[PDB]
RNA sequence: CUUACCACUUUGUGAUUCAUGACUGGGGUGAAGGUAACCGUAGGGGAACCUGCGGUUGGAUCACCUCCU
RNA sequence: GCGGCCCCCUGGACGAAGACUGACGCUCAGGUGCGAAAGCGUGGGGAGCAAACAGGAUUAGAUACCCUGGUAGUCCACGCCGUAAACGAUGUCGACUUGGAGGUUGUGCCCUUGAGGCGUGGCUUCCGGAGCUAACGCGUUAAGUCGACCGCCUGGGGAGUACGGCCGCAAGGUUAAAACUCAAAUGAAUUGACGGGGGC
RNA sequence: CCCGCAGAAGAAGCACCGGCUAACUCCGUGCCAGCAGCCGCGGUAAUACGGAGGGUGCAAGCGUUAAUCGGAAUUACUGGGCGUAAAGCGCACGCAGGCGGUUUGUUAAGUCAGAUGUGAAAUCCCCGGGCUCAACCUGGGAACUGCAUCUGAUACUGGCAA
RNA sequence: UAGCUAGUAGGUGGGGUAACGGCUCACCUAGGCGACGAUCCCUAGCUGGUCUGAGAGGAUGACCAGCCACACUGGAACUGAGACACGGUCCAGACUCCUACGGGAGGCAGCAGUGGGGAAUAUUGCACAAUGGGCGCAAGCCUGAUGCAGCCAUGCCGCGUG
């Protein structure tokens, strides 16, 4: 309030973590997949939130979101997870990328090919 | 206690044409009737006087134009708490310079345009539009 | 003519030396207030002449302890 | 207790081995976000796609023979590295490696213990801590997992 | 050749810590009825709830189906 | 917080009229002090009241609900505790700014004074003007217009918790986290369901 | 760097198109799924999922993630609050501290004015110059708000005196 | 994290240093320092600047320039104008290496480069023509400084794909 006692004690600049922990500033971190699992969602829909368990490198063992579908991973899959949260299911904040040298790019899209590693079609 | 003649001064005025008076008085001292004057020698107040022997009384005339407040707002910057002096250069401007910002010059009190005409910095007493 | 700062002295239990409190007053770096600020300056006091809390001015020399770099040119006032 | 988990486990085994796979790892927690988890232990590989048809399977299976007091919230899921293993017959598929021991009425130097497994019993397991082959009854121990060499 | 200094070392003796890890304080936890709310405290005790004293009014609950200027 | 009467000891406020000193002031971290009730220590004391407890009445079960008991306590002495919705949910000091109604304690004047008429203080209650406010409201006792200084807040939960420190005989108090968790939480008011009510 | 040669000849892609935000249809689709930065999207019609057309945006790039500041007046010096939304200690006294009526004199500390010294170059900015343009390089200046010292000025603050 | 400190605060004398000085000794005194935050633990090379912001700020210290510190780890001096010395010496240690096993040798945080680490970062290039630096009368010699090239859409700017 009065300054007089801002010269006893200034304004403290209100600190802010980072959401992205595991991450530790490096905008990409691999990690070997240790078990992958689908759970469901309540009663009223069902569906196949594809999740799975991966120690980084550094020893942060974390889950991984799977996006898209036909990827053939399982455990001991060495992938690459990057920054992002899914607000629907908690305890997620990290997603693979696609594409990455493990994981096998989703097959059969023709539409934003860049955030699958679907290379452009031959044609 | 009081810890501030001036800011008494000016609400004295805020407050008193506030409540559209004529006139408001309070006890006199060299620096108000120092400020004091500059307004009406610059056209915010219409006159003030000084009354009474041993006994410090001032009491200056407002003034309304169409009814309304000549001034419009009035406000104490460097303070007892903490005190505020600016350099010639860098002497402030008030609603683009359509209002005026009293300075304590070394040579005398005076009007910030004045002061920049006599190249002297001094403490903002106050502002007013 | 010579660089020279007056200043109180804290103590003067010190052999043939002062503790001298000096007094700067400045505005203020992000607000404005203006705060005194001081500094237990180490001063040579030849005789150990000086009193405590008297006032006394004071000129730099070359050091002469490991604290004390200063040494007293007069006293201003007195019989504190 | 068991929550009919054996009768779940009878509801749930028709669908694992009716698309062929392979049934391990039943448990179930409830509590805030109630949740079970189902282990698919596939030779091949467990892919989530592969879990995806199993999950579909044990769903529409579980709907009309819905579970008393469990929520649906089942977890297919792989047997991790530290997959946990509670039947013989996977100690004895899990010849000689390490795994971690708890049991329910804790006393003290009770069977709280990390080691290799060296022999296996129907009601007995012995598995190699303190430096010595010793007796484990998993009649007493609730909770064991499968434990990889790591740092 | 000897004196002082002193690296490393060793002995114990501690502390500060950093982990590993056996073990334990605790957020979540798998009906006869009498109903303002509350606060401080005490006791009943699984705890809660109720009761004891004193104080306060803050002296009601609930709510889901479309437009171009 | 204070409630019979009387005495003894004493603090503070107010007014009238001067006289007096000569800015001797304001705020307050730290700091001491006071501090409802309950509780604690020791000794009391002991009507009434009454936790707990005891009994009587009453369903898976009496339990709760009610009686009838009833201990601690409630009181005193001297210690200890230092918290309360300890709230006006409004820090302290000053100055300024429309009114009406009151209560209350002064005191001047003047009617013939009682009365009554004029005043002029302090405290206090209530409306309400400008104002301000998210609104409710506040509104010369401001939540208005200003000043001086201090305390204090920074999404909700986690939590006034953990740890540590400090205090206490204890009870505990004070100081005061984080992991993690959520995309809210909340304030006022707006319109409708309550109501199955209440009246017409 | 120039001159010649031949011939459109060797050279376009990523993202998005429910809202925020520029840009929409058609079939799929059946809560299967997906989509997701969020609000939210999805069933018999889904401009929000997949595909096609069409469109927007950028462009030899376009996206995603990380990361910092901004937006955030969301630590509010500039520039917030504390009757009920978070927030006035239970109350008081009081040291340190902060602040202080009024008049004159003195002081010159604050402060202001000037001057000198310094504040490396680059960088920034102005005015240029040079690379065919540009980036880039470069001339000169400004600026470097500071510091120190000397001269000052005395209204205010402070000190000193009354 | 509230106390901290005995060569500690000061004094005398001696020694010591290029020079001041608890620099060090001898004694003398018993101080000094801390809420204007000592002490402690923890983090960190600093600055010109860079980024962000209308500003104030906030964040930052990659490249270039200034300063500092470090050169396997620990310790030490020697020489010299200058070193307690990156491609100098000695001791201790770890490691690697050689051995005749008796002993020895070694220090890429120079330039390349390897391994590893990691989301991720290049050539075991050319030349001393220029500017610099060393030595030298000079000639000249040396120079992984530097000048150049290689690599990479890493960025900026320009241009084309008619
Ligand atoms: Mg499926
Ligand atoms: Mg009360
Ligand atoms: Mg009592
Ligand atoms: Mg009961
Ligand atoms: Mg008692
Ligand atoms: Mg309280
Ligand atoms: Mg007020
Ligand atoms: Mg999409
Ligand atoms: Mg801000
Ligand atoms: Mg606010
Ligand atoms: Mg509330
Ligand atoms: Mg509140
Ligand atoms: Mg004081
Ligand atoms: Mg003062
Ligand atoms: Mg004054
Ligand atoms: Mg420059
Ligand atoms: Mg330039
Ligand atoms: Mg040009
Ligand atoms: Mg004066
Ligand atoms: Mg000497
Ligand atoms: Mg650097
Ligand atoms: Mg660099
Ligand atoms: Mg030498
Ligand atoms: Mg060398
Ligand atoms: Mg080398
Ligand atoms: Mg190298
Ligand atoms: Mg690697
Ligand atoms: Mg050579
Ligand atoms: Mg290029």
């Amino acid at each position: 309030a009065t300054v007089n006692q801002l010269v006893r004690k200034p304004r403290a600049r209100k600190v802010a973590k980072s959401n992205v922990p595991a991450l530790e500033a490096c905008p990409q971190k691999r990690g070997v997949c240790t078990r992958v699992y689908t759970t469901t969602p309540k009663k009223p829909n069902s569906a196949l939130r594809k999740v799975c368990r991966v120690r980084l490198t550094n020893g942060f063992e974390v889950t991984s979101y799977i996006g898209g579908e036909g990827h053939n991973l399982q455990e001991h899959s060495v992938i690459l997870i990057r920054g992002g949260r899914v607000k629907d299911l908690p305890g997620v904040r990290y997603h693979t990328v696609r594409g990455a040298l493990d994981c096998s790019g989703v097959k059969d899209r023709k539409q934003a090919r860049s955030k699958y590693g679907v290379k452009r079609p031959k044609a | 206690s009081m810890q501030d003649p001036i800011a008494d001064m000016l609400t004295r005025i805020r407050n008193g044409q506030a409540a559209n008076k004529a006139a408001v008085t309070m006890p006199s001292s060299k620096l108000k009737v120092a400020i004091a004057n500059v307004l009406k020698e610059e056209g915010f107040i219409e006159d003030f006087k000084v009354e009474g022997d041993t006994k410090p009384e001032l009491e200056l005339t407002l003034k309304y134009f169409q009814g309304k407040a000549v001034v419009e707002s009035i406000q104490r910057v460097s303070r007892p708490g903490l005190r505020i002096y600016k350099r010639k250069d860098e002497l402030p401007k008030v609603m683009a310079g359509l209002g005026i910002a009293v300075v304590s010059t070394s040579k005398g009190v005076m009007t910030d345009r004045a002061a920049r005409q006599a190249g002297l910095g001094g403490e903002i007493i106050c502002y007013v539009a | 003519k010579i660089r020279t700062l007056q200043g109180r002295v804290v103590s003067d239990k010190m052999e043939k030396s002062i503790v001298v409190a000096i007094e700067r007053f400045v505005k203020h770096p992000i607000y404005g207030k203006f705060i005194k600020r001081t500094t237990k300056l180490h001063v040579h006091d030849e005789n150990n002449e000086c009193g405590i809390g008297d006032v006394v001015e004071i000129r730099e020399c070359r050091p002469l302890s490991k604290t004390k770099s200063w040494t007293l040119v007069r006293v201003v006032e007195k019989a504190v | 207790m068991s929550t009919l988990e054996q009768k779940l486990t009878e509801m749930i085994t028709a669908p694992v081995e009716a698309l062929g796979f392979e049934l391990v790892g039943i448990e179930f927690i409830r509590g805030r976000t109630s949740t079970l988890r189902i282990y698919i232990d596939s030779e091949d590989g467990i892919n989530v796609d592969d879990c995806a048809d199993v999950s579909h399977q044990v769903s529409a299976v579980l709907d009309v023979e819905d579970p008393i007091t469990v929520a649906y919230n089942l977890e297919v899921s792989s047997p991790g590295l530290d997959r946990p293993l509670f039947t013989a017959e996977h100690y004895a598929r899990f010849v000689g490696e390490e795994v971690t021991l708890v049991l329910r009425m804790a006393v003290q130097n009770r069977r709280k213990w990390q080691g290799v497994i060296k022999a296996v019993d129907g009601e007995m397991i012995t598995v190699t801590v303190e430096g010595k082959d010793e007796v484990f009854a998993l009649s007493n121990i609730q909770k064991a997992n499968l434990v990889p060499h790591f740092a």
